[PDB]
This record gives C-alpha cells, structure tokens and sequence, in this order.
C-alpha cells in the first residue's frame, strides 16, 4: 500500500491541584520538556521537530503530536503510538521542572462538556481530482465508518446532557457538510488544502471528523479504508450515488445507536444501516483491486481489506466479539459490566470517569493501557518498534533527512519544517535553506549514504548545494 | 471478572471531583 499519510492528534490535558497552571504553560513545559530545533514558519508558541522527524508543539491550548508522513497504514499506526509514549514521557519530564506540576494527558477529543479538540488524518491526494468527487464519496463513508472508527462516549449532545452512549466523541460537533472551520461550527469535510509540497501536482485532503483511537486495530482501519476509498475517487471508480439524505443528521444518529439498527436514506432510494452502507465501500474496494492489480496486491493491501470485511461482518454478527478489536467495544464493554455489577444508570459519574481513563497515556493508570498489560487487546505492532519510531523516522519519505539532520546534526539546524531544513553554519553570515519540496525524495534511497560519509553539517550543505533538484525535487 | 478488579484498581480517585473538574479549552 502506498499514500502520503500523517496524523497530528492534540491530547486532552490537565494540571489539577495548581492554581497558576493554565492550558498554555502546561501544554509548553509538556513540549518543553521533552526537546531540539524550533518550526520554520517561512506568538510563538512552543513548537519543536523531533528526530523522528514528527513536530510536537502546543496548539490551540493543546499539546500536539503530528507523526512524521509515513506511506502506508501500519506506519502511521506506529509512529501515531510513538506520538503517544513520547507524550507521556514528556508528562514525566515535566514533573521535574521547577514548577513541579503533575500533568496528566489524553488521547481523546472531548471532556464531555462541550469542548472538543481534533484528531486529523492528512493523506497526499492528485491535484487534478475534482474535488465535487472527493465530497460527494467521501461524506456518506466518513458518516458510517465510526462504526469501526470511533472510540465511544458517555452522553448525548454536545453538551452531554442526553443519557446513553454513542459510537463516537466527535460526532455531536459537526453541523455542516463542507467548509473551512475546525473548531466551531464543524464541517464534515474540511476543505483546507496546504499540502507542503507542489501544489501544481498535489492536494492534501484534511481530515478531522475521526477520534483519536488508542486501539492499533482501529487506527489502521481507519487510515487504510479511507486511503482506499481515496483511490477510487481519484481514478473516477465509483458509479454508484452513495449520498444520503441529511447527513449530519445521520451521522449523528448513527452514533448514536450503538445497536447499528439506524438506517440511512439514501438519496437512490435505499434504506442501509451504516455497517450495510461501510460493506458497500468494502464491495467496491475489493472489485477495485481486483480489476487493477489482479492477484499481484501487497499483502497490506489485502490485509485492510480482509480486516474491514471480517470487522464488518462481525458487527452486523455481535459487536461485542469486537472487544479486543475496536475501541468503542472495549470501552463499552467496561461500561456495560460496572452497570451490571452496581446497577447504573447511564448518568452515573463513574461511567464518565472509565469514559476518559480509558485515554490516559499512563502505562500504569490508563484502562486502555491497563487492557493491553492484562493481554486483553490486540495488537498490531511490537512495543520494541514503537520504541524505535520514537527516535528514529521513516525511511521512505523526506521524513527521513529531516530527522536524521536532527539526530545527526541538530546544533547546525537553525529550523525546520515539512518542507524545508535550515542550517546555521559555523563561519557563515546567512541561513541555508534547503527546501524538501517532495515528501517521496530526501528518502534514506535518496540522501542516507550522503549522511553516512558526511561528518559536519558544512561537509552536508556542500554536498547538496546545486544538487536540491537530485535529492529534494 | 477479573478485568473489573484491574480497572478498580486504578480508577482516579474522587471520582464525582475529577470528572467535574475535566474541563478542557475548544481546540480543532
Ligand atoms: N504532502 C503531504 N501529504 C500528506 N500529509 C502530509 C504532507 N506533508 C505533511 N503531512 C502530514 O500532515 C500533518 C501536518 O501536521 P501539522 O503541522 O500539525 O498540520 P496543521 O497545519 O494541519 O496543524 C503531519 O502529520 C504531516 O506528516
Ligand atoms: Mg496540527
Ligand atoms: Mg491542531
Ligand atoms: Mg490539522
């Protein structure tokens, strides 16, 4: 499988017991804490490149982790969960800085009061796809696909004032179909395009309708399908009218029925529940690879597709056999059975309180954690790689020199950002920019022997100067 | 179960003042 893909995810965040802390200056030293060179943006906030090659920084009174472009659906799942070790570690650090504050950080998008804050997933699209197309197909499915995608909340509204659960934590924020915004007044596709690269040859599609997801299963579903469905949008594949009537609407009534009995009102005229509806997409996805590359998929490929089929099906089955799977069932799961065994109502603050712990990033205090620990959760990569993909980028992306740079000679690199490292060279008057226009050059097949031999940063620039349109571009 | 007894065991304490307290700023 190969896309363009990264996923920046801001983490819920708070300080109690100390009254001088707001969200700003906890997010900072959370930042601050753990690390290296400041964004080149060619009030500043906190705001730093890691070596592999990800940006952590403070946004919008959030800590931030935007993972490095990867491209493919398990390395965005594992530099996603780096992103969250590195959170946590940095929480750790902090808590020795001179203020001593205990932070504590979540990997959600709600405190259930009505503030929401985002998980985006950004996938590198062609330029030339019209973007009427990629409305048109992308909103019946990003409506639906929560019934894999989304992480489960306790009460109803944005507000949370209506009892019950529901299948997602963002779906209550978003009122329109299409537009600009991403914290108020929410569409359902975002249609900012800044993709840090030519934009004569490539979209970047912004996506923030998902919640973050602590299950590896379920944040490699939803970058797989969607990166799918995205090909066949680009390639004009998809005949059929999936549309469906009121969709924001919809989307939040299909959170909100966690049997998965609510229809959708297609505009065709058919009546399909959203799992009915997701194994439309799936259909068409398998004819898709089929006509295209016969018997010769990737085996990624054909692994996406063989986990969303068998996930749909067993949701249509009993949703509950998705426990080890899907973060909604896991979560649901504990729900259910602290009503059973006290007798709850859905209103109880215990249910809020398992509803955000399932998302603390403690090893030791986080549920989700807890479960992986008791061997209750599948998993799809090993802890020694997430430990790894910490330090260390991906090897196929331009990625790759912006860490390496870092790792390698971070006292020379004045800035950086997705599309440009700047150095400071010893003896020089001027900064040199050395723009990384594509994210599939300045690969470790690109510039990791030049790296290699090279010993100071001076030796690197000489090296590159006059060579941007081989390495970079 | 046994997985109750797990989560139990780690629950924030003061749980009807940590849930109030969980207020967070809008973000994206
Ligand atoms: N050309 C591209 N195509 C797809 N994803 C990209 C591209 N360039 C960068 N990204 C990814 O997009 C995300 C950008 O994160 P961030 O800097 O937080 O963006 P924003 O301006 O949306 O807050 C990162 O995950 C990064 O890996
Ligand atoms: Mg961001
Ligand atoms: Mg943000
Ligand atoms: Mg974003």
């Amino acid at each position: 499988m190969h896309r363009v893909m990264g996923i920046e995810t801001e983490y819920g965040i708070s300080v109690p017991h100390q009254p001088n802390a707001n969200a700003m200056a906890a997010s900072s030293q959370v930042v601050n804490a753990y690390a290296q060179a400041r964004w080149d943006f060619e009030l500043g906030l906190a705001n730093v490149i890691l070596t592999n090659g990800a940006r952590l920084y403070v946004d919008h009174a959030h800590p931030e982790y935007s993972t490095p472009e990867v491209t493919n659906p398990r390395d965005a799942v594992l530099w996603d969960k780096a992103g969250e070790r590195i959170m946590a570690e940095a929480a750790r650090r902090a808590a020795d800085l001179p203020m001593g504050w205990t932070i504590q950080l979540y990997k959600n998008n709600t405190d259930n009061k009505g503030a929401s804050y985002g998980c985006h997933e950004n996938y590198l699209m062609n330029r030339s796809t019209p973007f009427a197309d990629i409305v048109r197909h992308l909103i019946p499915f990003f409506v639906t696909r929560q019934v894999f995608c989304g992480a489960g909340r306790v009460g109803i509204g944005a507000d949370g004032r209506g009892e019950g659960f529901q299948l997602s934590q963002r779906a209550d924020f978003f009122e329109v179909e299409v537009g600009l915004e991403t914290t108020l007044k929410r569409p359902i596709i975002n249609t900012r395009d800044e993709p840090h690269a030519d934009p004569e040859k490539y979209r970047r599609l912004h996506v923030i309708i998902g919640d973050a997801n602590m299950s590896e299963i379920a944040t490699y579903l939803k970058l797989g399908t969607t990166a799918l469905v995205l090909a066949m949008i680009e390639d004009g594949f998809l005949s059929q009218d999936f549309s469906v009537e009121s969709p924001v609407g919809a989307l939040r009534a299909v959170s909100h029925d966690p049997t998965l009995r609510y229809q959708l009102r297609l505009h065709d005229g058919r009546r399909l529940t959203a799992v009915q509806l997701q194994m439309e997409y799936l259909e068409q996805a398998r004819k898709y690879v089929e006509d295209r590359f016969g018997t010769d998929v990737d085996d990624m490929t054909r692994d996406v597709l063989d986990r969303w089929e068998t996930t749909l099906v067993r949701l249509a089955d009993d949703p509950m056999q998705l426990s080890r799977d899907l973060d909604w069932v896991a979560k649901l799961s504990i729900l259910e059975g602290y009503r059973q065994r006290e007798n709850l109502p859905w209103s109880a603050h215990k249910l809020q309180l398992v509803d955000l712990q399932y998302h603390d990033v403690r090893p030791d205090r986080g549920l989700y954690n807890r479960l992986v620990a008791r061997g209750r959760m599948n998993l799809l990569v090993d802890e020694a790689a997430v430990r790894t993909a910490m330090h260390e980028p991906p090897n196929d992306t331009r990625a790759y020199f912006r860490g390496r740079c870092l790792a390698k000679f971070g006292a020379e690199i004045a800035a950086a950002s997705w599309d440009s490292v700047i150095f400071d060279l010893p003896g020089r008057d001027s900064l040199q920019r050395v723009p990384t226009l594509e994210p599939l050059r300045g690969t470790r097949a690109h510039v990791g022997d030049l790296l290699d031999r090279c010993r100071s940063a001076t030796e690197l620039v000489a090296a590159l100067t006059g060579g941007e349109n081989l390495y970079f571009q | 179960d046994a997985i109750l007894d797990e989560i139990d065991d780690v629950l924030e304490e003061n749980a009807e003042e940590f849930v109030r307290s969980y207020i967070q700023k809008g973000g994206e």
